[PDB]
């Protein structure tokens, strides 16, 4: 029941141990390729400067990915990058290093079609981590193979990435390749939940004691002692403050102690397999494992509280007995259990701390009923009817009056108008409940990346997001508030386009600003780039459906002035109409606002403007 | 036996241990023990921590006797030192007299002490006031002084008092129960502790200290369920409350430290604040879907030649169309139930607060009154009542107009100079009162038998009032086309005061007698 749901079996956790082990006498990482699978692992290191780098200045030495580099790892509507930690991402870019013969390596075993894992004892667990993500951005999603598929195995690992990292992965659908193996009482999946000033002074110590080759360093009761102690308060913190936020009660005295707190921002990542003496538990919800983390360390008696600090020391060396004894203990899925009392019970799990762990779990069932919830409204027909009255009805009606339905809706002389007003209003509540959902991640992590979802709400920004933008003008907002790029846009559009350009854009590896950049110096303009983002700043030419926007900030203004934002335009606009972003049928109109405007431009710019056989003056 | 524990038994336990490993208690709590011991009047010093700043308050020994010794501080008092801290409900509230006095005698070095604070959240640095017992007292008043006038944007400080009695009565715990404020004050006590809660009431949030444990309680009414008493127990030792709270951390001690129908009673509320809520993001945007319902509504009634007045106040006598129908019983009820509450509201929140709210909905609740008065109005002279300005405006729409009537009103008019007003709302909401009022004059001049030359004079003054305030409103654009559809009420009285008033003339006369109406409220 195990190899059905993890999608690994006994034999390759085997063979990535065996790796694992093998990986502490080699440079950098060991490969050892076995027939139909080849395994990285990568070589653990035991100096403090490899958990917290440094020259990091935060206090638990994370940093921020680089969008470019890891492109997926962030949020998609929101844009806010994932953060991992810094020695770990510094230790992958080492083994990346061409002279180390990795990537090749990782390359001659794509082309062979062979299943390639990563895996690490200890930090080196950490490594094979980012190392699958690396994988995952550079080749998977570039072509997605069943056979491009990687494995990553790990052993008593650090935590590496944050609760966005966690959210990227579990969206792209990459969560399932990962494996955290962590035996009960181990200290190391622990530490970086720690402020790294907890525990500066005997993290070094204890190091050298959970360092396998290191029995130099003589073992020191206090310095263990105070380590545990230090890790596990704050420990605590950060799971007592996870279970207030996650249940979304008392937001205003939590956001108060804010300023005064330090949590550690480091989250689980991938499936987490607790080990004990009879028990395999493994556990998918990364809020649940946090919980977990806590409390499957605990004391059973309170005269077992002096024994604990050294079994977590030698835990951390317990997974060759792990791997042997794994066809001989009891199995099961915590997230899918009717019952999950008796595999707590096992794991040392107290009365509370389980009822934290249940409330993680049913969150997350919340968010399942939620997007049930959502699919049947956005499939009713009177939600989809609002959709293709606008399309089939009001547009068609507004383009044999000859000047839209943009500028129908802006004067709105008619009902129609007013009618279709209303679907504006009703549709804008529904797509903000849902953006409401979002930002408050009570929608499963894969929502965004919903192929349905994405259609619907493209076919809505496509549709919608004009009138909007007419809405806006017409109430004359953009004098009172200012440009509608800038401070008048609403979220859900943003939120439609991001979830739209990544859909797109990632097989390809490229981002939306990139490729927009890209294009806008292919229109050769001479100027300095420098000088273009100047004038190009919160544009309305980033995105199709944001035309009018564009047109409305530019009209009434001196060629001169506004002449670089023309032509960007007007070298969009095939593109977008090719795409459906613009539509061809409406913004050329004799009646439009943009083609009353385009008229009244120089005469020189109109000769050799790609829009001349699109438009005539008047007489 | 026993039954699993509940949700909210949960979070107070959680937030309960975050506060204590979090090691704020014993900061704070540590150097409270220095200002004691390293003439008898308020004392303070100030810590410069990197992480934070921190201001420990120490005060003379509490006084017994003077328990629930209250002074009354109001809105309307120029030596009230918390006029943003009163409401529209609550234009009063009181204090105890001790702590009172305490802060207003020290009103020059605590003046002092607020530009360097309020200068270091600005640098967003963190503050912390604390203090033990009377000390905590006065540290909570100054805490609520320096949330009179900061930046909402700003990270807001936090209170901890350690031992310290009531402070506000029901009045002021009603206030910051509707305010940011009451999540900036965490009092410590002892499980022991009991207050004499006659007069003096909780606000904030309560954390309770037990020997296995503590608890935060943010529910006052369970505060008091637990902490009040017939006798006020003096301050413990917080050194050892602390002690014992460290070693609750190392125990297996998951003890129900809150009875079983305390709990009962902060789940039930927080449920029904859960739905207090009135989703102003979710029903904010059925608000406007309504709106949008009524301006349709509205222009389906032009195109018709009635206007949505008349055609609303004839649908409510003789119901025969279900749009109409729609528009009256959902619609329009929606828009009445929403901003009602928005206006109960504002008049809840502490003045800090409430005029945060009111700028919000200044523009939206100015056009919601214009809009929908006009068809409460309607409804009103239907069911035959009278002198609806001066008697029968009900007080959300008073409220709203008394707020948001004077400011936008000044730059919309400045638009409404050159452009078309086909959109623009009569300003005066309670203009179709005037029309429905001179109505009724005419009519008792017209049938009233045997009625006084004098009383037929005074009549006759209401209605060349009504017409130079016709006219007015008219030179001065104010007033919506529509009244001018032929089959307006507006209309209508124009017939009827045609035929009343005979062969004089007027500025008025001459405008509707030539259809010069027809182009008015046209650009230029
Ligand atoms: O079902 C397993 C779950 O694991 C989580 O880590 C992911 O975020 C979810 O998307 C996924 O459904």
């Amino acid at each position: 029941a195990f190899e059905a749901l993890t999608g690994i079996n006994g034999d390759l956790i085997t063979r990535s141990w065996s790796a694992s082990k093998q990986a502490y006498l080699t440079e950098r990482y060991h490969k050892e390729e076995a027939g139909a699978v080849v395994i990285f692992a990568f070589q653990p290191s035991f100096s403090e400067k490899d958990f917290f780098d440094p020259d990091n200045k935060s206090s638990f030495g994370e940093i921020k990915l680089n969008r470019v580099q890891f492109p997926c790892m962030r949020k998609i509507g929101k844009g806010d990058v994932a953060t991992v930690n810094e020695a770990f991402l510094k230790n992958l870019e080492a083994v990346i290093d061409p002279r180390t013969s990795f990537q090749a390596s990782v390359e001659m075993a794509v082309r062979s079609r062979k299943q390639i894992v990563f895996t690490g004892h200890s930090s080196g667990g950490a490594t094979a981590i980012l190392a699958t993500v690396w994988y995952l951005e550079k080749y998977f999603i570039r072509n997605p193979n069943v056979y491009l598929e990687p494995r990553c195995v790990t052993f008593g690992a650090p935590l590496v990435g944050d609760s966005i990292f966690s959210h990227a992965l579990g969206r792209e659908k990459w969560s399932r390749f990962f494996v955290n193996f962590v035996t009960r009482f181990d200290i190391v999946p622990r530490i970086t939940l720690a402020r790294k000033a907890s525990v500066e002074e005997t993290l070094p110590h204890v190091l050298a004691q959970l360092d396998p080759r290191n029995s130099s360093v003589q073992e020191s009761e206090q310095r263990i002692t105070e380590f545990y102690t230090s890790v596990m308060r704050d420990t605590s913190t950060v799971a007592n403050q996870a279970v207030c936020e996650l249940t979304g009660s008392a937001e205003a005295i939590l956001e108060t102690l804010s300023s005064f707190l330090e949590l550690s921002p480091y989250r689980p990542a991938g499936t987490f397999v607790f080990s004990t003496e009879k028990r395999l538990v493994a556990v998918n919800n990364s809020d649940a494992i946090l919980q977990m983390l806590f409390y499957t360390c605990q004391a059973s008696d309170e005269q077992e509280w002096s024994l604990i600090p050294f079994r977590s020391i030698r835990d951390h060396h317990s997974y060759e007995e792990l791997v042997q004894s794994m066809g001989m203990k009891l199995f099961n899925h915590l997230d899918g259990e009717n019952s999950i009392e008796s595999s707590l019970n096992d794991l040392g799990v107290s009365t509370r701390g389980r009822q934290y762990v249940q409330a993680a779990l049913e969150e997350e069932k919340k968010r399942v009923e939620n997007q049930k919830k959502i699919i049947q409204v956005i499939q009713q027909e009177r939600f989809l009817k609002k959709l293709a009255w606008i399309e089939d009805e009001y547009k068609p009606k507004c383009q044999a009056h000859k000047n839209g339905y943009y500028d129908s809706f802006k004067v709105s002389n008619e009902e129609n108008d007013f009618k279709a007003n209303v679907k504006r209003a009703e549709l804008a509540g529904v797509f903000d409940e849902v953006l409401g959902l979002l930002k408050k991640c009570q929608l499963p992590d894969e929502f965004e990346g919903d192929i349905d979802w994405i259609k619907l709400a493209t076919r809505y920004r496509r549709l919608v997001e004009p009138l909007d933008i007419a809405n806006y003008h017409r109430h004359l907002k953009n004098e009172d508030t200012g440009p509608y790029m800038k401070r008048g846009r609403p979220t859900r559009y943003i939120y439609a386009q991001r979830g739209y350009e990544h859909h797109i854009l990632k097989p390809n590896g490229m981002i939306a600003e990139d490729v927009f950049w890209n294009k806008v110096n292919g229109l050769n303009l001479g100027l300095q780039l420098e000088e273009i983002q100047e004038t190009l700043k919160n544009s309305g030419s980033e995105c199709g459906s944001c035309f009018w926007a564009e047109v409305e900030e530019l009209k009434g203004k001196p060629y001169e002035e506004v002449e670089v934002r023309v032509k960007t335009l007007e070298g969009m606009l095939r593109e977008w109409i090719t795409a459906g972003e613009v539509d061809e049928k409406e913004i050329f109109l004799e009646g439009s606002t943009f083609r009353k405007w385009w008229i009244t431009l120089p005469k020189n710019h109109k000769s050799h403007s790609p829009l001349r056989d699109y438009m005539m003056d008047e007489i | 036996s026993q039954d699993p524990e509940s949700s909210s038994s949960l979070k107070g336990s959680a937030l309960g241990k975050l506060v204590v490993t979090s090691g704020l208690l014993h900061s704070s709590w540590s150097k409270i023990l220095e200002i004691h011991n390293p003439d008898s009047g308020l004392e303070f010093q100030i810590h410069r921590e990197e992480k934070f700043t921190l201001v420990v308050f120490s005060a003379p020994p509490i006084c017994r006797s003077s328990s629930s010794d209250s002074t009354l501080l109001h809105v309307k008092d120029k030596e009230n030192p918390f006029p943003f801290l009163c409401s529209e409900n609550n234009p009063s509230f009181s204090l105890h007299t001790p702590a009172f006095n305490l802060f207003t005698s020290a009103s020059t070095s605590l003046t002092y002490l607020k530009s360097e604070l309020l200068q270091t959240l600005k640098s967003e640095k963190p503050v912390i006031i604390t203090g033990a017992a009377l000390g905590g007292s006065v540290a909570s008043l100054y805490t609520l002084w320096l949330l009179e006038t900061i930046e909402p944007t700003l990270k807001r400080p936090l209170c901890i008092t350690f031992g310290s009695p009531l402070i506000g009565d029901a009045s002021l715990q009603q206030i910051l129960e509707n305010s940011v404020r009451n999540s900036c004050f965490l009092h410590v006590v002892s499980a022991q502790t009991r207050i004499k809660m006659d007069f003096f009431k909780p606000f904030g949030t309560f954390l309770i200290c037990f020997d296995s444990g503590c608890v935060c309680i943010e529910d006052h009414v369970a505060v008091t369920e637990l902490l009040n008493g017939v006798h006020d127990s003096g301050l413990v030792d917080y050194s050892q409350v602390l002690n014992r709270l460290d070693q609750s951390m190392l125990s297996l001690a998951d003890s129900r430290l809150i009875p079983e129908d305390v709990i009962k009673g902060i789940e039930k509320r927080a449920e029904m604040k859960n739905l207090r809520f009135d989703m102003m993001f979710k029903k904010l945007n059925d608000m406007k879907i309504s709106m949008a319902y009524i301006e349709w509504y509205k222009k389906k009634c032009k195109e018709v030649k009635i206007g949505y007045y008349d055609r609303f106040k004839t649908q409510l006598a003789f119901p025969s169309k279900e749009f109409d129908i729609n528009i009256k019983n959902h619609h329009k009820s929606e828009l009445n139930r929403f901003w009602k509450s928005v206006v109960e509201e504002v008049e809840r929140r502490p003045q800090s607060d409430a005029s945060i709210l009111k700028r919000r909905f200044l523009f939206s609740g100015n056009n919601y009154r214009r809009m929908i008065e006009p068809l409460d109005i309607a409804e009103y002279y239907l069911e035959g009542r009278k002198e609806y300005r001066t008697t029968g405006r009900s007080h959300h729409y008073v409220m709203l107009e008394k707020w948001f009537g004077m400011e936008s009103i000044l730059i919309e008019k400045e638009r409404c100079k050159k452009r078309d007003l086909s959109d623009l709302l009569t300003f005066d909401s309670c203009f179709w009162a005037e029309v429905e009022d001179s109505l009724i004059v005419i009519n008792q001049l017209n049938t009233t038998v045997g009625m006084r030359d004098d009383v037929r004079e005074v009549l006759t003054r209401k209605l060349v009032e009504f017409e130079g305030y016709v006219w007015e409103i008219i030179t001065k654009r104010e007033v919506s086309p529509e009244i001018f559809l032929e089959e307006s009420s507006f209309m209508k009285w124009w017939k009827e005061y045609k035929k009343i008033k005979g062969f004089n003339s007027s500025y008025l006369t001459e405008f509707m007698n030539t259809r010069k109406y027809e182009s008015y409220g046209k650009s230029q």
